[PDB]
């Protein structure tokens, strides 16, 4: 039942797709406008312990 | 969202190169020209004329 609780926190991750549809677009956005100068992605650090 | 967007690509409102004065040395210089090769148009024409 609790569980249930990880399903809707999985559609927040599922959320960090839609993004991937704003970069997409957004990185698209410079036709040739010749003044500009990208703006890039990032990946994280992590680490989990337990008692 | 978290980052500002200059969106995209747009086109400039339209205009005339800066100088014209260049065009002025010849508009005066059509005038004197316009003197002398008019003035001798008739001058030597006349000149034979009148030999």
């Amino acid at each position: 039942m609790g569980i249930f609780g990880t399903l809707y926190t999985g559609v927040t991750g599922l959320k960090a797709s839609e993004v991937q549809i704003a970069t997409t677009g957004n990185n698209i956005s410079n036709a040739n406008a010749t003044f500009y100068t990208r703006q890039r992605v990032v990946q994280t650090t992590n680490g989990y312990i337990t008692t | 969202g978290g980052v500002q967007v200059g969106t995209g690509t747009a086109v400039e409102s339209i205009v005339r190169l800066h100088d014209e004065y260049s065009y002025y040395k010849l508009k005066g210089a059509s005038n004197q020209l316009e003197y002398t090769k008019y003035m001798a148009s008739t001058l030597q024409e006349i000149a034979q004329r009148f030999p």
